[PDB]
RNA sequence: CGCGACCUCAGAUCAGACGUGGCGACCCGCUGAAUUUAAGCAUAUUAGUCAGCGGAGGAAAAGAAACUAACCAGGAUUCCCUCAGUAACGGCGAGUGAACAGGGAAGAGCCCAGCGCCGAAUCCCCGCCCCGCGGCGGGGCGCGGGAAAUGUGGCGUACGGAAGACCCACUCCCCGGCGCCGGGGGGCCCAAGUCCUUCUGAUCGAGGCCCAGCCCGUGGACGGUGUGAGGCCGGUAGCGGCCCCCGGCGCGCCGGGCCCGGGUCUUCCCGGAGUCGGGUUGCUUGGGAAUGCAGCCCAAAGCGGGUGGUAAACUCCAUCUAAGGCUAAAUACCGGCACGAGACCGAUAGUCAACAAGUACCGUAAGGGAAAGUUGAAAAGAACUUUGAAGAGAGAGUUCAAGAGGGCGUGAAACCGUUAAGAGGUAAACGGGUGGGGUCCGCGCAGUCCGCCCGGAGGAUUCAACCCGGCGGCGCGGUCCGGCCGUGCCGGCGGGGCGGAUCUCCCGCUCCCGUCGGCGGGGGACCGCCCCCCGGCCGGCGACCGGCCGCCGCCGGGCGCAUU
RNA sequence: ACGGACCAAGGAGUCUAACACGUGCGCGAGUCGGGGGCUACGAAAGCCGCCGUGGCGCAAUGAAGGUGAAGGCCGGCGGCGCGCCGCCGGCCGAGGUGGGAUCCCGAGGCCUUCCAGUCCGCCGAGGGCGCACCACCGGCCCGUCUCGCCCGCCGCGCCGG
RNA sequence: UGGAAUGCGAGUGCCUAGUGGGCCACUUUUGGUAAGCAGAACUGGCGCUGCGGGAUGAACCGAACGCCGGGUUAAGGCGCC
RNA sequence: GCCGUCGCUGGCAGUCGGCAGAGCGAGAAAGAGAGUGGCGCGGACGCUACGCCGCGACGAGUAGGAGGGCCGCUGCGGUGAGCCUUGAAGCCUAGGGCGCGGGCCCGGGUGGAGCCGCCGCAGGUGCAGAUCUUGGUGGUAGUAGCAAAUAUUCAAACGAGAACUUUGAAGGCCGAAGUGGAGAAGGGUUCCAUGUGAACAGCAGUUGAACAUGGGUCAGUCGGUCCUGAGAGAUGGGCGAG
RNA sequence: CGACUCUUAGCGGUGGAUCACUCGGCUCGUGCGUCGAUGAAGAACGCAGCUAGCUGCGAGAAUUAAUGUGAAUUGCAGGACACAUUGAUCAUCGACACUUCGAACGCACUUGCGGCCCCGGGUUCCUCCCGGGGCUACGCCUGUCUGAGCGUCGCU
C-alpha cells in the first residue's frame, strides 16, 4: 500500500504523466530486464534500454531465442526497433516492428563510461539494502 | 397558507442567504492545523508550561455565576505588589499581569497572593548563562528534573 | 457548478413566432444562436435543483447506541454460525473467540504473519480473499476503485510493536487497536460475524473497556453493558418445559375441509 | 541707490529618490437601486444588498476601555458555541433583530504630544581612509554643507512619573564584521517468476511448482506493456542510501554602543478644542422623548468630562479617561502557484471549452459565441493485374477481423433499396373467437420411471451371531470420582480496587503573641459496590466437561464360506 | 375545442432550514458533545466528565412589582359564647363517585364396579382489589373581585402574613 | 320476566389529500310568452361508470363490473337485416 | 372452477416413537387425572413461525390517500472461493418459455472487455405529449420552379466528353446621361501566368472573381506628410466622495 | 399474369443511438500566498530547412549560457572539420538577452515632426549630409543652484 501523501494513485493523473513524460523520463520508463547471466554478473535487475544493446524478444509474435541489436529507441512511440524484427509492406519494402522494452531481455550491454557508472550505482544501492535487512 | 393547527413561523430566509453559507468541511483540517501549532509551540517554549502563563482566580460577575470562580486574565498590580513581584519582571517568569483589574475585597486579593507565592515555589529558574549560575537561579540538581507542564498551571477549581 | 447553464444572456422570444416560449440564446452567426437555454429540458441548460455542497452529508449517532453496536458485533463474533454465515472459512480454527499469545504483537516480518495464520488455520480465509480479487463493474473503475475483494480476518491487538507492519501486506487483513474498536471494521456492510483474532493482551482489556454486568466500565467514564430484554432465548426449551406444557389445551390438528352440499330432496 | 539677513513664492533635462497601471477569491472606505414580499400599495421588506467609484495585504480591518456591569464583580482585539429568533424594532402587518454574562480558539503588549531636566546632548547629505558590499551598511577623519530653539534627541505617559536623601544590588545586553559544529529544494539509486504445461492474433488468462507453503513482502497503491500482472518496466515500502544547494541553531575573535537596577521617605509634575456638548436636518440602527454617522447653527469645563438603554431637576454612588499613535496570534479566501482526494458527471453529461475554444462565426460597437472524442495490438494504411477520362469497380494482398479501409469500435430507431412469403374495391390499424398457411421447436415417431414381492437363470471386496480395536449418543451412575463455576446464600482477624454532600494525626501559607487561631494540602476510620483468597449448603455444565462404569449406535479388522 | 408529421437521446415535487404529528432505536427525570480538546481506508473511528458551558425537559402564573402547587384526628391552653378563631405538643395521611381489560376468592361441580376421604389440576353464580382511559365531584398554585377577622416583628409601618 | 318489532359489534383519538365552476330527471316551485332559459326544495343520478335495451345519444329503462363453464332472468324483444 | 382482498385479531411448536402408544369437531362448563382404605427395531410430508394450513364473505372507480413489488435504472458497503477472450456489456431475432403486470429467463446471431445475483445504503432513478430541448428522417416530390431588361446561327480547333470554351464568319444589342475609358469610399490579392476540373459557380463547362503552385504595386515633382475650418482637447484654475 | 400498395422476415443503405473507454470537468481539502517606470497585465508584428493553426520564443527569436542527465530528435531530409571532459536529448534555471504599442514618458499617433550631447563615414577644420548611441513625460520629497517681492527688516 502507498502512504506518501504527495504521490498520486489517481488513474487519470498517472496515465497523463506517462503519455506526457519528457524525454529523459521516458528513458527510465523504457527499461528492460537483464538476462540471467548479466543479472548475476552485475547484481543489477533492470537497465534503461539503449541503442546497440543486444536483446531477446520474450513476448509476442517475434518472441524466440534469436538475439538482435537495438537499432532505434523511438521514445516518442515508446517502442524500440530490433534487427530482423521486421515485416514487409504492400509494396515489398521492409519495415521494423516496434517492441516495448519491457517485453525483451538485454543479453549484452553497450558499455561506456556512463553505463558503467549507472550499473555501479544500482549494484551499490542494492548491497546497502541487502545488508540493511541482514 | 396556514393549514389547520400549527405554529406561526418566520424563517429568516428573505435575503440572498445562499450567497453566504459557511460550510464546515474544513473543520477536521482546522483541528489538525491548530493541534500541529500547539505541539510546535510547546516544543519551541520548552520546558516552559505549554498552557501558557499562570492565570489568577476571579469570580464571575452577575448573580447567575458569582458562585463560581474561574481563570482571569492577569494578576492585579496590587496582588503582585503584595507578593513582592515586579510587574515588568513578572511576565518574564510566566506570570500574567492585568493592569486594569481592581481588588475590591481582601479575601480575593489574598487568595491570588497565595496563588502567586505557591507558583513562585514550584518555579524552576534556569541561569541566563548555563555556565554562570546566579543568585536566584535554581540549583543544578533541580534543573535536570525540569519537565514541560501540560494543562493549565495550577488548575482553578470550585 | 453554480454557474452551469447560466453563463448566457438567453431571452424568450415570447409568443407569436410559432415556437415554444423557452428562453433562447441571443445574437446570430453560430449554431448556438436561437437555441433553448437555462431550463432543465434544454441541452446545455441548467439541471433541475442543482446539487449543493451544503447537503447534510454527516449523521450524529448517539454514543450509547454506537457502543451498543460495538457490543453486539463482538458478541456476534464469538458464535461460529454467525461467523460462518459471514462467509469466513473458520471450519478448522481451534476455538472461537480465537486468542493468540501476545508474542505476535512483536512480529516484524510479513512471513511470520503468514505462518501464524497458517498454524491457526486462518489461511483459508486469506485464500478466499485471494479468490475474490477482481475488477469492479461500473464507473467505479474510472474513479480509483477498479479492484474489489472481500474482507479477511480482523486482528485485534493491545500494543503495536511491529504487528501492523507485519500484517498490513496480507490482503483482507484488518488491524484494530482494542481500545479504538470500530463498527465499520467489526461489522462491514452492517452484517455481524466478522472473523476476529485476538491477542491475549487485547482479550484481557475487554472487561475494562466495556465493563461486565456487575462491574461498570473502567476505561469509559460512565458505561455498562446493555441489559437483556430476554434472558433465555431457547424458545424450544421454554415451550417444551413442563410448566408451559401443563397449561396448554390439547391441540386441534384436524382439518375440517369444505363439505359439498348435497340436496336432501 | 547699493549691499546683507529672514519670510513667502518661483524656474531648472539640477543630485538622489519615490507615486502612476494591473489582478482583485478574500479585505477596508464610499455610493447605492429596483425586480421581490406585504396576495393591491406609498412606510416597511428586498438591502446597506446588485450595479458604480476608490485603496490594500498575505491576510486585511480591529485592538490595549472616555468598556461591561451593578456581581462576593469582570478586564485589549478577532473568531467559534450559546445567549437567541431572544430584549427590541415594525401600515406593532409582512417582516426584521442585537448585546452582556458563561464555555472554548488564540493570547502581548506598548509609544508620543503635553509637564519638566539635560550646553541640540538630535537628524540628513557630501569628500577622504578601513571593512563589508545583488537588502548601500558599520568604524574613522573633515574650522565640509544643510535641517533643526516656529523644538531634534535621551528620561518619561495615567499601570502614575521625575529629582534628591538613605539603605540594598549589580557586569551581561545589544550593533557591524570575521571564523568553527549539529528543517527545506533538487538530483541518482535500492525485493521478488517472464519457471513448467496450456488457451490466444497477442496475452497480464487457466493448471502446476515435495514436507510446506513457487519467490518477495516495512513493498498485494497505481500506471504502463498486444487480455485481466505483487514478482516484465516505472514505481510502491523503508528512523533506506549517496550527491549538491539553501536555511535554522550553537561556539569563539575583532571594532563598536550602554554605563544601565530595587525598596522607603522628602519635594515636585501630571495631559490631546471649532473637539466635547447642545439644537435642528438627513441618513442609519434592535436601540425605542432619537444606536451610529454627517451637514449647518450654537459652543465648553477642569474635584472636569463621558457612560450608567424613558425626556427632565435635585442628590448620592459606580466605572472609565474622548477628541494623537503602533501591535503578532487565533479568523477570511469561487483570483494566483503547487499539490491530494471523491458513494460526483462520463462527450446532448461534466466548465462555454476532453479536440488548432473564448476558437470559428455574428454584430459598427458594447457584446454574443458553437459544433467537434474512439481504425488497428501493431500502419502492417491494400503492392500488382484489369475496365473507365476520372470518380468508381473486379480480382489480389495485410490483419483474428476491413462483416475494423483513413469523420474507419459497436452500429439502434425513424426512413429507403432489393429479395422471400402472404394478401389487397368500404383508408389503415385495433379487441374476442376460430380456421388456413409458413418459420422453426420437441435436438419427437411403437413411448415413462420407481419401490416391494413371485419365478428362471447366473456372479460375489458375502449375511446374521460372536471376538478385538476406535469413535459417538444417553445415563434419575436410583446418590462414582475429578474439574470449571453460580449475574446464589452463609463464617471469615481474610488480601486489594472504585465511589461517598459519613466522620477525623501530619504539613504549606496566613492573622496575633516565641504562641494561638483561619484557608489549602494528606493519612486514618466508617458505609456502598466490585475483584481476588479461604471454609459449608444448595447448583449448573443445553451460550459452560474430563476420567471411570453401564446401555446403545456406528465404523475398521477378524471369524463366519452359504436354504444367509 | 387546443398540442401531436415521424425516430433517437435529454426532460419536471428536489436540497437546506423551521415546525407539527406518526413510526423505529438508545437512555430515562433526565438526555444530548453537535463547539473544543486528547490519542492508504482515516476529513473516519475512539476517548473526555472539574470539558454538560449550554439547549430542551424537570413549574406555573402575572403587564409588572412579585408570588409560586393536599389535609384530617387526639390532648392542652387564650379569646368569643355545646359551638367558632388563634397558639402549642402527639397519631394517621396524596381525594372521592360511576364505568373499567386484567388479577384474586370460591356456593357448587368436572363420572367409569360401589362407598369414605385425600393430592394435583380444571369450569363456575356470587363477591373483592381495581390498570390505562373517560365522565362527574372535591382539593391545591398564580392573576383579579367581594366579604371579613386575626397573626408576626431588629425597623410598629401608607409594614409583612 | 335487561320490560315493543326488526337488524346490526361498537366507542374513541391523531395526522390528512383533493374539492370548494357542477349538471340532469320524477314530484314541488320563483321569474319569464317561452327556451336545450335563469333560480330553489327532496330524492336519485351523470360527473367518477362500464354493461343489456331505447337504431344512434353523459342523465331514459334494466342492472352496476375480479378471470371463466353451465343454467335462468330484467328492461326489451321474436318478417329479414 | 381459479385469482386476489377482507374477516374468523381462526388452526399448527404435538415431528410429545421401542425412556413409543398415536384422541381433544364435539349439541349442552370443568380430568383420555394421581394414588390410600373398605419372532421383527419399523412407522410419508411438514415448521424460509416474516412459515404453512383451514373456513366464510366480498371485488366499479376520476381527483386523492395507502400498501406490496423475487418491477426496472445508476453508484457505495458486505456477500456469491459469482460470471467472463472456450467470449463481458451492447445490439438484432417469423426461436423456447415464465409472470395478472411492471418485466425476466433461456436458444441463435453480431460484438470485442468487462459484468451480474443476494443483504443493506444512496439517488441528477422510469416519458407520448409540454406550439418541450438537441440531433436525425419522411410524405408533400422528381413536385413549385430554374419566364424582368429584343438573339442567336454556321464551320473548325482542343478534348473522353461541346447548346454554353477558343478562333473565323454572319445576325443583333448597349448607342457618348453607354453594357465605353478612368477614379473616390469600401474590398484586400479578388490582379497576372500556369495547372485542375474533387467541392462551389441553383443546367453544363475543355470555363470562372472556384481550387492549386508561383509572381506582381519602384516617385524631391502624384497623394499623405504641413495649414487651419466646424470642432475636438491638455496645462493654470474651479468643481468633484471618487 | 404483372404493376402499385400493406404486413412480416433476410440482406443492403441512411443515421449515429446504445454500450464499453476518458491525458476533461466538477466538488472538497492542504501548503504557499509572488505583478509594475529595473517598464507589469494586455495587445500588435515577427521568428523553424521544409511550418498554416496550436505551442514556444523576440532580430542571440520552436531559442543562448550554465547546471543535472547521459545517447537521442524524428513526418522527411541534413550532420556543419555537430554528438560521449570537443556531451545528443530532455529537464532544471541562478547567467545573458528580451522587436512595436501599452501606466507608456520628447511632441503627436500618420511607423509624422523635433531638440540637446557624443561617436563614426562622406571632404576637407567648422558648416553641411548620412548612420549609431545616450538623453529630452506628469506629480512629488530631501537637498543644490539661479531668481522674484512698494513682504519684515539691518547697514548704507
Ligand atoms: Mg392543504
Ligand atoms: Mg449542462
Ligand atoms: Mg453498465
Ligand atoms: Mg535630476
Ligand atoms: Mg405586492
Ligand atoms: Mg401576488
Ligand atoms: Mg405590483
Ligand atoms: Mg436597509
Ligand atoms: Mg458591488
Ligand atoms: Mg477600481
Ligand atoms: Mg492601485
Ligand atoms: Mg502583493
Ligand atoms: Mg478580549
Ligand atoms: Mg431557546
Ligand atoms: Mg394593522
Ligand atoms: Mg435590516
Ligand atoms: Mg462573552
Ligand atoms: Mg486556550
Ligand atoms: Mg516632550
Ligand atoms: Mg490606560
Ligand atoms: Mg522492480
Ligand atoms: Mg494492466
Ligand atoms: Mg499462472
Ligand atoms: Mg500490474
Ligand atoms: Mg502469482
Ligand atoms: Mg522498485
Ligand atoms: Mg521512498
Ligand atoms: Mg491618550
Ligand atoms: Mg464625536
Ligand atoms: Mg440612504
Ligand atoms: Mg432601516
Ligand atoms: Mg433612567
Ligand atoms: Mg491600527
Ligand atoms: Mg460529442
Ligand atoms: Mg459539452
Ligand atoms: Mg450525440
Ligand atoms: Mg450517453
Ligand atoms: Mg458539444
Ligand atoms: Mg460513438
Ligand atoms: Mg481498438
Ligand atoms: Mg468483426
Ligand atoms: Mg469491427
Ligand atoms: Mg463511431
Ligand atoms: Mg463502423
Ligand atoms: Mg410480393
Ligand atoms: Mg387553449
Ligand atoms: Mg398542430
Ligand atoms: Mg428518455
Ligand atoms: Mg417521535
Ligand atoms: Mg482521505
Ligand atoms: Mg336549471
Ligand atoms: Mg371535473
Ligand atoms: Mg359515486
Ligand atoms: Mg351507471
Ligand atoms: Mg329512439
Ligand atoms: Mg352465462
Ligand atoms: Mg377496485
Ligand atoms: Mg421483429
Ligand atoms: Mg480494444
Ligand atoms: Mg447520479
Ligand atoms: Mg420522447
Ligand atoms: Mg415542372
Ligand atoms: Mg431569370
Ligand atoms: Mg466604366
Ligand atoms: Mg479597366
Ligand atoms: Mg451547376
Ligand atoms: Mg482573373
Ligand atoms: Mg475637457
Ligand atoms: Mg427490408
Ligand atoms: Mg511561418
Ligand atoms: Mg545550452
Ligand atoms: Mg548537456
Ligand atoms: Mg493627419
Amino acid at each position: 500500500m502507498k502512504f506518501n501523501p504527495f504521490v498520486t494513485s489517481d488513474r487519470s493523473k498517472n496515465r497523463k504523466r506517462h503519455f506526457n513524460a519528457p524525454s529523459h523520463i521516458r528513458r527510465k520508463i523504457m527499461s528492460s530486464p537483464l538476462s540471467k547471466e548479466l543479472r548475476q554478473k552485475y547484481n543489477v535487475r533492470s537497465m534503461p534500454i539503449r541503442k546497440d544493446d543486444e536483446v531477446q524478444v520474450v513476448r509476442g509474435h517475434y518472441k524466440g531465442q534469436q538475439i538482435g541489436k537495438v537499432v532505434q529507441v523511438y521514445r516518442k512511440k515508446y517502442v524500440i526497433y530490433i534487427e530482423r524484427v521486421q515485416r514487409e509492406k504492400a509494396n515489398g519494402t521492409t519495415v521494423h516492428v516496434g517492441i516495448h522494452p519491457s517485453k525483451v531481455v538485454i543479453t549484452r550491454l553497450k558499455l561506456d563510461k556512463d553505463r558503467k557508472k549507472i550499473l555501479e550505482r544500482k549494484a551499490k544501492s542494492r548491497q546497502v539494502g541487502k545488508e540493511k535487512g541482514k | 397558507a396556514p393549514s389547520r393547527n400549527g405554529m406561526i413561523l418566520k424563517p429568516h430566509f428573505h435575503k440572498d442567504w445562499q450567497r453566504r453559507v459557511a460550510t464546515w468541511f474544513n473543520q477536521p483540517a482546522r483541528k489538525i492545523r491548530r493541534r500541529k501549532a500547539r505541539q510546535a509551540r510547546a516544543r519551541r517554549i520548552a520546558p516552559r508550561p505549554a498552557a501558557g502563563p499562570i492565570r489568577p482566580i476571579v469570580r464571575c460577575p452577575t448573580v447567575r455565576y458569582h458562585t463560581k470562580v474561574r481563570a482571569g486574565r492577569g494578576f492585579s498590580l496590587e496582588e503582585l505588589r503584595v507578593a513582592g513581584i515586579h510587574k515588568k519582571v513578572a511576565r518574564t517568569i510566566g506570570i500574567s499581569v492585568d493592569p486594569r483589574r481592581r481588588n475590591k475585597s481582601t479575601e480575593s486579593l489574598q487568595a491570588n497572593v497565595q496563588r502567586l507565592k505557591e507558583y513562585r515555589s514550584k518555579l524552576v529558574l534556569f541561569p541566563r548563562k548555563p555556565s554562570a549560575p546566579k543568585k536566584g537561579d535554581s540549583s543544578a540538581e533541580e534543573l535536570k528534573l525540569a519537565t514541560q507542564l501540560t494543562g493549565p498551571v495550577m488548575p482553578i477549581r470550585n | 457548478s453554480e454557474l452551469a447553464g447560466h453563463q448566457t444572456s438567453a431571452e424568450s422570444w415570447g409568443t407569436g413566432r410559432a415556437v415554444a416560449r423557452i428562453p433562447r440564446v441571443r445574437g446570430g452567426g453560430t449554431h448556438r444562436s436561437g437555441q433553448g437555454a437555462f431550463g432543465n429540458m434544454c441541452r446545455g441548460g441548467r439541471m433541475f435543483a442543482p446539487t449543493k455542497t451544503w447537503r447534510r452529508w454527516h449523521r450524529r449517532v448517539n454514543t450509547t447506541q454506537k457502543r451498543y453496536a460495538i457490543c453486539s458485533a463482538l458478541a456476534a463474533s464469538a458464535l461460529p454460525a454467525l461467523v460462518m454465515s459471514k462467509g469466513h472459512r473458520i471450519e478448522e480454527v481451534p476455538e472461537l473467540p480465537l486468542v493468540v499469545e501476545d508474542k505476535v504483537e512483536g512480529y516484524k516480518k510479513t512471513k511470520e504473519a503468514v505462518l501464524l495464520l497458517k498454524k491457526l488455520k486462518a489461511w483459508n480465509d486469506i485464500k478466499k480473499v485471494y479468490a475474490s480479487q477482481r475488477m469492479r463493474a461500473g464507473k467505479g473503475k474510472m474513479r480509483n476503485r477498479r479492484r474489489i475483494q472481500r474482507r479477511g480476518p480482523c486482528v485485534i491487538y493491545n500494543e503495536d510493536n511491529g504487528i501492523v507492519k507485519a500484517f498490513r501486506n496480507i490482503p483482507g487483513i484488518t488491524l484494530l487497536n482494542v481500545t479504538k474498536l470500530n463498527i465499520l471494521k467489526l461489522a462491514p456492510g452492517g452484517h455481524v460475524g466478522r472473523f476476529c483474532i485476538w491477542t491475549e493482551s487485547a482479550f484481557r482489556k475487554l472487561d475494562d473497556l466495556y465493563g461486565t454486568w456487575r462491574k461498570a466500565a473502567s476505561l469509559k467514564s460512565n458505561y455498562n453493558l446493555p441489559m437483556h430484554k430476554m434472558l433465555n432465548t431457547d424458545l424450544s426449551r421454554i415451550l417444551k418445559s413442563p410448566e408451559i406444557q401443563r397449561a396448554l389445551r390439547a391441540p386441534r390438528k384436524k382439518i375440517h375441509r369444505r363439505v359439498l352440499k348435497k340436496n336432501p330432496l
